[PDB]
């Protein structure tokens, strides 16, 4: 199991930080954003929302749900674009939210 | 619950650590049904104060 | 609001000490009624509005721990103490007492603590002239205050 | 159908006051807003003196 | 986990404003 | 002021129905008082048995009897009344329906 | 008695419990009209006292069912049609 | 109150005297309490395939 | 004889009946083939934790039925009281009876998760379905008006797979020829109920004037049950297990 | 203190056994995790008393020693088998500090 | 000493403490329903922090 | 019927309300029974917090 | 063995719930208004004024209810005659003779009650002067009569789903 | 994590066409996932799309400062495999496209 989770790391981390030493003209961004896309997006720190309410109550899960929605609104982020979605209801009980995707504002989920 | 689901109970014990606590293991279980009641209350009323 | 439970609590057990005359057992016993027809006897669920629903729920819930979990376990005390009584006496367990005698003890101790706590549980249905449940609590108020004659909330 | 959602859009004032004069502009099909719902959240290029003139040259639709 | 809490106070209603 | 109209050929075939169903209804009830009396006239000649059963074997066999002289026009009416009650009731919810 | 209380309509007492547990062993009986031999002990017993209540009618204030009349017949006839014990 | 009143009736008649004659509905009950006792007697140590041959056979003979 | 005969011999009589009984049966009541079907589902799941309940205890009996003899060593009431005996084994039957009807009607809150929505793990469905029912249901206690009844006879020939071209004859409608397409979209095309007519609802307070000041509520709209009713959870945005659909709902 | 609003979050006692402060949404879940934590060890405990009682009572060679015949062990899966525990703490664990990460 | 005292210890303390401090609520506090709330005891002082 | 220029806005419209009657708008609002106590406690909460 | 032991059957043969559009089609213009509205008043009262609900509860109770509920404890005591069934000097059986007497009493106040409804129902809807007034003022029509039954039917299917837990309900 | 399912696999077939179309590593697969949401229960009516195009220029202006007329007077509207939402330009032409894959 570690050799697995050493190995997944280098293939992650190691062996990609060498691809990049030196500014490159065409595409220079894009190649970055490549090379850093496999380990930046881990599912270990990314998953978990899904299962959320295993550790947050119905009031503390409305409020991690606009706090985590206030945190990943920015958008040039494929943490936030492979992380579970916050617009959804407490599956044991909702007390703000009566229906998912009924706002006042496009971002904030009250 | 355990050694009962086997068929070969000898195996079943020879086969984890060569050694016999079933006695003890089987008479927790009549303790271990009542000692966690106040742990469990207390800990209801303690999330209910989480809650609010 | 614990120390507010702690109070209220207290400010119940020394108006219990200190007894009731006929305008507050009226009004208690109005209270009483209302509660019982609209919490205790009701399922709350069928209420229309989800935040009276809950309410109301949580009415029945503290009326339920202060009055019927109280009850039991003071006609469970009773019922024991009979049951020592019998034990001693006929030098055997005996198994009679338990049921009868604790039926008894939650009957005779259902209605004091009822009267006792009727204040807090018609308060807690106030949800608001907004609902069936806190129009019918608002009139019942009406009506208190016009035997008391004061004004409460 | 059933998994239509506003999302926050478009979730302007909804009069509930029988009498309140926004429960029938509202509902008056020919009811211009006062600017774009998604203009709203957008910051202004006008100028000052350039705003104030198309206020005040503004004409209600009525 | 699943269920490490062991237990969740649904009852406990989001409290209602009171505000004139 | 106008009302809903049932169909004609339903309420023509509920008719007929309707006639034997109330034919039948009082000739069998007639059978079924005879049969009562047969049978406890058997029951206290023949059989031995205490006089709460034997009256109670002579009712249920005179009804079993009215029974089954009726049972074709009770069935008959039974199945027209239905068919007729799901069509005006298929016709109303189609008019009503909002 | 007061039937007017009764008579008014409120939300609480229409959606109260109206039937209790000691009922039910006390009226499960109505449910033997689900059985062909039932319907027929009573629309006999039916069709006999109407036969007396007729005989009888003789004495003022007291009228026996008319033949003639169609809702008569048509409510002493259908009372047991479409009968299901299935549906509430 | 209707039991009770009862009971105390039927207790006292029983403890006073015994040897009357009773009603035909209270003798024809009690012989239907006893026959049914031995009929559960016979259904408990017999079958029920038999039982209904017997009973076909006893209706035959007696038509 | 012949009807003796055919009764005997129906080949209905052979056939396996079906579930579509009750569903002719609430036809026949009155509640269209979608109502008729949501009820029915309803009384079935009612039904069904009882006769589960009556099964498992008949077969209880019948597997376990020497637990009572043995019991005997603890309890000779049983040996010496068949009486006893016979109503222990009736309790039984009603304590797996009760047990049934728990399962398949309690309340059994439970989370709305589709990954065991519909296990029967909570009984979530027919909760819901049941409050819903008893909430929002409340008899019509007006009497439907003359405009409402034209309405209903004018709704013969209604249907949405094609609009209907309205044609306006002065001689046989009057008014003008505007007025009176905006009546008739208004009615027809717009698809606005008879009752929420501005002056049907007057002419409907006006009526029930009584009623009003007696204090009932006067309800406009009648009680549909097909808006409260859904088997399927979807109505009440119930997430559909998973495995067993290939869609989502957002809840 | 700002003005009549006490800003103040530690009130903790010179003996102070717990957190400085319950206030942080962070330190709420810390306490909360910790006092479920020791909940699910009632088996194990009743298991390790009973143990403790015995050998106290029966295991020494006053009472009912034990001729232990056996000379090698044979166990091969009781690892599996026992570090199912260490596996339900590492899998609280991680999803605790997951959900506050 | 091993698991009665053990795991009613902590409970039973903390129900004295909410029966006779008021879970050491710190009074003279406005609204409640805005104010924070003060919790019972949470940390099990017996156990081997 | 409406005059056809429903919502505009008077000429020489001033936003001044010192005679208007407010008993007309007594329906149009619900006051709990413990307005005064809000009041009260709105009050202090406000001078001790602001 | 299935539903007509432990669900409500009470409310199937009385009170005219069993009329439906089959009486009607037969009917003529006042017999189906008559029809019509006693159904009405019976299994929906809530369509009537409160004055109305009064005073036909006040004639049913009168004609068929009250008198049912009277000639059925006739039966029922008919019934207890004989009381107790089964006794003697030595042993008096009372959970015997209560358990005869509760499964008796009811079957007999059932006949008693479905035999007065049979012969005086059809009687009290022809021949009942309040009745006929009521319903010529009130003029039911057909599509009424629909709803009202739709309505009756979902009254009976929600009394029987409140006394789902006439024992142990919390609630949440 | 703004999206209106819990993972890509929930949501339909528009999931995968924003896939196809962006690449794995561009982060415009979530606002294409976000005008696939805009975009339901919308695109089979002609006042539902542009409903849906107002809900993208709207959620693009909430997600960057903008300015009046610049998503009116962006000159290409197509989207390329390596475009990424670092404008609101770019993340309205996102929606857009996810809005278009949206099928009901
Ligand atoms: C410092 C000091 C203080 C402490 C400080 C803190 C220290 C921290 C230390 C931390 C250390 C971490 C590691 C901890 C683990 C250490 C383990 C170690 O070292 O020892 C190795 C130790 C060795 O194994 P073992 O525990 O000895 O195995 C023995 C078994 O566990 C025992 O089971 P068994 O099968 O071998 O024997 C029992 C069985 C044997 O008995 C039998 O013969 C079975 C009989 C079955 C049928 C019963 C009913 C029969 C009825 C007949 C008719 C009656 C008359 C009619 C009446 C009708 C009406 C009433 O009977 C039973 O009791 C089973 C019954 C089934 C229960 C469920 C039934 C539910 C329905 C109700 C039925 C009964 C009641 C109704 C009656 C009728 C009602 C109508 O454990 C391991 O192997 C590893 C354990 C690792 C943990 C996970 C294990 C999971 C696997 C299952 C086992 C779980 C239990 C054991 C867990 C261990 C603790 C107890
Ligand atoms: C002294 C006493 C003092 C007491 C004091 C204290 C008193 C206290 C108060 C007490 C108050 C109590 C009040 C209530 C008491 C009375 C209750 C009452 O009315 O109950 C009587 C009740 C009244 O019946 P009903 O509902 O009015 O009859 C409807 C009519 O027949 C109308 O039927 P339908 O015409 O609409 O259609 C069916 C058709 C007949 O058409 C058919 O063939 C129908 C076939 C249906 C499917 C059969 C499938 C068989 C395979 C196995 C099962 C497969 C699963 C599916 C089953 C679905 C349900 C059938 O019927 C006919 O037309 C037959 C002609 C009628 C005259 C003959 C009567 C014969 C007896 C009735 C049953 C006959 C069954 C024949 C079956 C076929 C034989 C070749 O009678 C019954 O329940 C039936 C008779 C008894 C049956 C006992 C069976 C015991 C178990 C046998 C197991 C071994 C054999 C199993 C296989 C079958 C044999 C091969
Ligand atoms: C009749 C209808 C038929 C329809 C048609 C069906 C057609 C067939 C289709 C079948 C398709 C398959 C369906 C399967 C469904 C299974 C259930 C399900 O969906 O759960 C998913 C479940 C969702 O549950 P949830 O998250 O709690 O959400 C709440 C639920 O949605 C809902 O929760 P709730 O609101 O209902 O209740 C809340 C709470 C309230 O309940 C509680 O708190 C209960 C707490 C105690 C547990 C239940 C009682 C246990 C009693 C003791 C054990 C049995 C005693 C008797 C026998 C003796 C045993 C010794 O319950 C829970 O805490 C639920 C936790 C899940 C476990 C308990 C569920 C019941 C288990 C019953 C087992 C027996 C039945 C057969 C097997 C299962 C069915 C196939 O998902 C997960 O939790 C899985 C997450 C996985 C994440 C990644 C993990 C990566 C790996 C890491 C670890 C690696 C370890 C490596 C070790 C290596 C060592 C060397
Ligand atoms: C003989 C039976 C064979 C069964 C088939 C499975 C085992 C095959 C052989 C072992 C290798 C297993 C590798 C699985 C993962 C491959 C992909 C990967 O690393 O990324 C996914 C994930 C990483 O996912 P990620 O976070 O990079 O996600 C990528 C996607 N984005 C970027 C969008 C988020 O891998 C891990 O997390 C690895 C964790 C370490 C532990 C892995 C255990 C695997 C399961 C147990 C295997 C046991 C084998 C025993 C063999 C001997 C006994 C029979
Ligand atoms: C094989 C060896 C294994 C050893 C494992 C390690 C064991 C570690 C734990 C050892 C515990 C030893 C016992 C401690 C008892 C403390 C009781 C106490 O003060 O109450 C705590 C708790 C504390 O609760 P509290 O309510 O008093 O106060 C809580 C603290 N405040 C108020 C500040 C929030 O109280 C109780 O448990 C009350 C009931 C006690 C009933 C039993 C009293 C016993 C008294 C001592 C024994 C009898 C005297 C003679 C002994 C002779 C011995 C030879
Ligand atoms: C579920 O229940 C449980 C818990 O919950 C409470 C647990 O926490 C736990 C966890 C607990 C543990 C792992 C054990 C924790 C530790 C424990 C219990 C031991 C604690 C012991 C102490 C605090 C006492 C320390 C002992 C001492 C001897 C200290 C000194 C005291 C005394 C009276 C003697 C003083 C004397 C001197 C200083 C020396 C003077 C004399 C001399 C110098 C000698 C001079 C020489 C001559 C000749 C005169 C368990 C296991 C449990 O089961
Ligand atoms: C109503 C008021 C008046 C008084 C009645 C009160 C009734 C209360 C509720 C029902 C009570 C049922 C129990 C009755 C007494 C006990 C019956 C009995 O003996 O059952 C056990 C028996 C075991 O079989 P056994 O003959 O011992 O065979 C041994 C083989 N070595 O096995 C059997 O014989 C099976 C018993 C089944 C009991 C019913 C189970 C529910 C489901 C029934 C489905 C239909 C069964 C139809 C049977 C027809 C038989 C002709
Ligand atoms: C009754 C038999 C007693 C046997 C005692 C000796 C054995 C002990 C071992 C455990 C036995 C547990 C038996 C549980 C049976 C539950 C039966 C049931 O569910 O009945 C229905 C009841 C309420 O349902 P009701 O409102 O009546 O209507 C139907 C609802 N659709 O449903 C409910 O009440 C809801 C479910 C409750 C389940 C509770 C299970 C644990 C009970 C522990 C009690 C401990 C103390 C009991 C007294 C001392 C016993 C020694
Ligand atoms: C195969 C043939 C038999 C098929 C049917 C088997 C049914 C098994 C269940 C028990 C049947 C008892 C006898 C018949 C009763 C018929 C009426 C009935 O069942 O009423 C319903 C009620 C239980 O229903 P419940 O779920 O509690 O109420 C929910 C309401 N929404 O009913 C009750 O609560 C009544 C039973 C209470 C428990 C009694 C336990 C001991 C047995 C006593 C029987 C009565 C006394 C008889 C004495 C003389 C005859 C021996």
């Amino acid at each position: 199991v570690c050799g697995i989770y050493v190995i997944h790391v280098i293939y992650n981390y190691m062996i990609p930080y060498y691809w990049v030493s030196t500014p490159l003209k065409n595409d220079e961004f894009t190649r970055l954003r490549m090379k850093d896309y496999i380990a930046s997006t881990v599912l270990e720190e990314v998953y978990g929302i899904s299962y959320a309410e295993w550790g947050w109550l119905p009031h503390d899960f409305a409020y991690n749900r606009m706090r985590g929605l206030a945190g990943y609104m920015h958008p040039d982020d494929p943490r936030a674009m492979c992380t579970s979605t916050f617009h959804r209801k407490h599956k044991y009980i909702e007390h703000e939210v009566e229906k998912v995707g009924d706002y006042h504002h496009m971002t904030y989920p009250k | 619950m355990g050694s009962v689901w086997f068929r070969n109970r000898y195996w079943w014990y020879r086969s984890l650590y060569d050694d016999y606590v079933a006695r003890e293991a089987k008479l927790a279980f009549g303790i271990a049904a009542f000692i966690w009641l106040p742990h469990y209350y207390w800990g209801i009323h303690l999330n209910r104060a989480f809650e609010v | 609001s614990c120390t507010t439970r702690r109070f209220i609590d207290e400010k119940e057990k020394l108006e219990y000490s200190r007894g009731y005359n006929q305008q507050e057992l009226e009004a208690s016993k109005l209270r009483k009624d209302f509660v019982k027809k609209y919490i205790v006897d009701f399922d709350t669920t069928l209420y229309k509005t989800q935040v009276e629903r809950d309410w109301a729920y949580i009415a029945k819930r503290e009326y339920r721990y202060e009055v019927q979990l109280k009850s039991i376990g003071y006609g469970g005390a009773l019922a024991n103490a009979v049951l020592l009584w019998r034990i001693y006496a006929n030098k055997k367990m005996v198994f009679w007492p338990i049921p009868i005698v604790g039926a008894l003890g939650y009957l005779y101790f259902q209605p004091v603590f009822f009267q006792k706590s009727n204040k807090r549980f018609f308060d807690m249905c106030n949800v608001g002239e907004e609902y069936y449940l806190g129009r019918e609590r608002n009139k019942i108020l009406r009506e208190c205050n016009k035997i008391l004659n004061v004004e409460d909330f | 159908a059933l998994n239509k959602r506003n999302w926050g859009y478009n979730a302007h004032y909804k009069p509930e006051l029988e009498r309140s004069m926004k429960k029938v502009l509202y509902a008056d099909p020919n009811y211009k807003f006062p600017i774009e719902w998604p203009e709203r959240y957008m910051a202004e290029t006008k100028t000052l003196e350039q705003v104030m003139d198309e206020e005040e040259n503004w004409e209600y639709y009525k | 986990a699943l269920f490490f809490m062991a237990n969740t106070a649904i009852s406990v209603p989001s409290v209602l404003d009171t505000s004139p | 002021a106008r009302d809903f109209e049932y169909n004609n050929q339903d309420v023509n075939q509920l008719n007929g129905a309707f006639i034997s169903l109330v034919e039948d209804e009082k000739i069998g009830f007639w059978v079924g008082v005879g049969g009562f009396a047969y049978s406890q006239f058997i029951m206290r000649k023949f059989v031995k048995s205490t006089n709460i059963f034997a009256s109670v074997t002579s009712l249920f066999a005179g009804a079993a009897l009215a029974n089954l002289y009726t049972h074709q026009s009770r069935a008959s009416y039974a199945r027209v009344a239905a068919r007729a009650n799901r069509n005006a009731s298929l016709a109303l919810n189609k008019l009503m329906e909002y | 008695s007061d039937p007017f209380k009764k008579v008014e309509r409120d939300y609480h007492n229409e959606r109260s419990v109206h039937k209790h547990f000691a009922s039910y062993p006390l009226k499960f009986w109505w449910g033997l009209n689900k059985f062909e031999t039932i319907q027929g002990i009573h629309s006999i017993l039916g069709n006999a006292a109407d036969l007396v209540v007729s005989t009888l009618s003789f004495i003022p204030g007291v009228q026996g069912r008319n033949n003639a009349s169609y809702i008569e017949n048509s409510i002493r006839v259908t009372r047991f049609r479409g009968f299901d014990d299935k549906t509430q | 109150f209707y039991s009770l009143f009862n009971f105390y009736l039927s207790r006292i008649k029983n403890k006073n005297n015994y040897l009357v004659r009773k009603h035909l509905y209270t003798t024809e009950l009690l012989i239907e309490l006893i026959l049914f006792k031995y009929k559960l007697i016979i259904l408990k140590f017999s079958s029920i395939k038999y039982i209904l041959n017997f009973n076909v056979r006893k209706f035959i003979l007696f038509n | 004889v012949y009807h003796l005969f055919e009764r005997i011999c129906n080949p209905d009589n052979f056939k396996l009946s079906g579930e579509a009984a009750r569903v002719r049966t609430l036809i026949a009541a009155g509640f269209s083939k979608e109502e008729a079907e949501q009820v029915a589902w309803l009384q079935n799941h009612q039904v069904n934790g009882k006769i589960l309940g009556l099964f498992t205890g008949g077969f209880a009996l019948y597997c376990c039925n020497n637990y009572f003899h043995y019991f005997e060593r603890y309890f000779p009431r049983l040996r010496y009281q068949p009486f006893t005996k016979f109503l222990a084994q009736a309790a039984t039957v009603y304590f797996f009876f009760k047990i049934g009807d728990y399962y398949f009607t309690s309340r059994r809150y439970g989370s709305n998760d589709a990954r065991m929505n519909g296990l029967m793990y909570s009984n979530t469905y027919y909760s819901t379905n049941k409050e819903a029912l008893i909430q929002n249901f409340e008899p019509l206690n007006r009497k439907f008006t003359e405009e409402e009844v034209e309405q209903f006879l004018r709704n013969e020939g209604r249907s949405q797979e094609e609009k209907r071209n309205w044609i306006y004859n002065p001689h046989i409608h009057g008014s003008t020829e505007g007025e009176w397409k905006a009546d008739i979209h208004e009615k027809f095309d717009s698809g606005k109920a008879p009752w929420e007519r501005e002056h049907v609802k007057a002419k409907i307070l006006e009526t029930n004037k009584a009623k009003i000041d007696a204090g009932e509520e006067i309800q406009l709209k009648p009680f549909k049950t097909l808006n409260h009713l859904d088997k399927t959870g979807l109505l009440h945005r119930l997430h559909p297990f998973i495995w067993t659909n290939n869609w989502t709902l957002l809840g | 203190m700002w003005g009549n609003l006490w800003t103040e979050a530690s009130y903790q006692l010179n003996f102070n056994i717990g957190f400085s402060s319950l206030r942080s949404d962070v330190l709420i879940h810390l306490a909360q995790w910790q006092y479920w934590w020791w909940f699910w060890f009632a088996l194990i405990w009743s298991f390790y008393y009973f143990i403790i009682l015995k050998v106290a009572r029966f295991r020494v060679l006053k009472m009912r020693p034990k001729i232990s015949t056996s000379y090698r062990p044979h166990g091969k899966w009781g690892d599996f088998l026992a570090c199912i525990i260490p596996l339900i703490w590492c899998i609280n664990i991680l999803t605790n500090s997951n959900l506050i990460l | 000493i091993v698991l009665t005292w053990g795991w009613s210890s902590f409970q039973i303390g903390g129900y004295n403490y909410e029966r006779f401090d008021d879970n050491g609520e710190r009074r003279n506090t406005l609204y409640w329903k805005l104010s924070p709330v003060e919790f019972p005891q949470s940390k099990l002082w017996n156990r081997p922090s | 019927d409406l005059p056809a220029d429903y919502g505009k806005m008077p000429a020489g419209y001033n936003f001044l309300t010192r005679g208007k009657d407010w008993r007309e708008y007594d329906k149009d609002f619900i006051l709990r029974t413990d307005a005064v106590w809000e009041k009260f406690q709105l009050e202090h909460f406000f001078r001790n917090y602001m | 063995v299935f539903e007509f032991l432990f669900y409500n059957q009470q409310h199937k043969t009385r009170n005219g719930y069993f009329i439906n559009h089959d009486n009607l089609m037969l009917a003529s213009l006042e017999e189906r208004k008559k029809l019509i509205f006693y159904f009405i008043a019976n299994q929906v009262p809530e369509k009537l004024d409160p004055v109305d609900r009064v005073k036909f509860n006040e004639e049913l109770s009168d004609n068929l209810s009250t008198k049912a509920r009277l000639i059925g404890s006739l039966t029922g005591l008919i019934g207890l005659v004989g009381f107790p069934y089964i006794s003697t000097r030595i042993y008096s059986r009372p959970v015997l003779n209560i358990g005869l007497s509760l499964l008796i009493c009811p079957f007999l106040y059932y006949v008693g009650n479905q035999l007065t409804y049979s012969v005086w129902e059809p009687k009290f809807i022809a021949n009942n002067n309040t009745v006929c007034e009521l319903s010529k003022k009130y003029n039911f029509t057909v599509f009424d009569f629909a709803q009202a039954k739709k309505e009756a039917h979902l009254k009976a299917l929600r009394t029987e789903l409140v006394s789902d837990n006439l024992l142990y309900s919390p609630g949440i | 994590a703004q999206t209106a399912h819990q993972n890509r696999y929930q949501g339909g077939l528009c999931y995968a066409q924003c896939n196809e179309l962006f690449s794995f590593w561009n982060p415009s697969i979530q606002q294409c996932w976000k005008g696939c949401d805009f975009g339901v229960g919308r695109v089979n009516d002609p006042e539902g799309r542009i409903e849906a195009q107002q809900m993208c220029k709207r959620w693009a202006a909430e997600l960057y400062w903008t300015y009046k007329g610049e998503l009116d007077t962006i000159k290409d509207l197509r989207v390329h495999a390596d475009m990424y939402p670092t404008t609101p330009q770019n993340v309205y032409r996102a929606c857009l496209a996810g809005v278009r894959r949206q099928k009901f």
